[PDB]
């Protein structure tokens, strides 16, 4: 019984640490998403500063 | 980015500009120039005239 109780403390450490590791990469792959949108609006806008000089 | 955009406009004002009033100053030769050439020849047809009136 002791035994028993003490693995299932460890279980459920072992998963609130997992949850919060997920929690984690879900804000840090926000982060990238937001920051990859970064660079697809200013290559857009350099692109679009290139067509209108090209273009006057 | 932005400013450069704004450079861009700027530069093409001047661009607009520049090349209007070459155009309009050479309208201005090609006007000015057929005015002088048409005065040279009545003037010439006055000298006939004149030599006639001599005759």
């Amino acid at each position: 019984s002791d035994k028993l109780k003490e693995a299932e403390t460890r279980a459920e450490f072992a998963e609130r640490s997992v949850t919060k590791l997920e929690k984690s990469i879900d804000d840090l792959e926000d982060e990238l998403y937001a920051q990859k949108l970064k660079y697809k609006a200013i290559s857009e806008e350099l692109d679009h500063a290139l067509n209108d000089m090209t273009s006057i | 980015m932005d400013a450069i955009k704004k450079k861009m406009q700027m530069l093409k004002l001047d661009k607009e500009n520049a090349l209007d009033r070459a155009e309009q100053a050479e309208a201005d030769k090609k006007a000015a120039e057929d005015r002088s050439k048409q005065l040279e020849d009545e003037l010439v047809s006055l000298q006939k005239k004149l030599k006639g009136t001599e005759d």
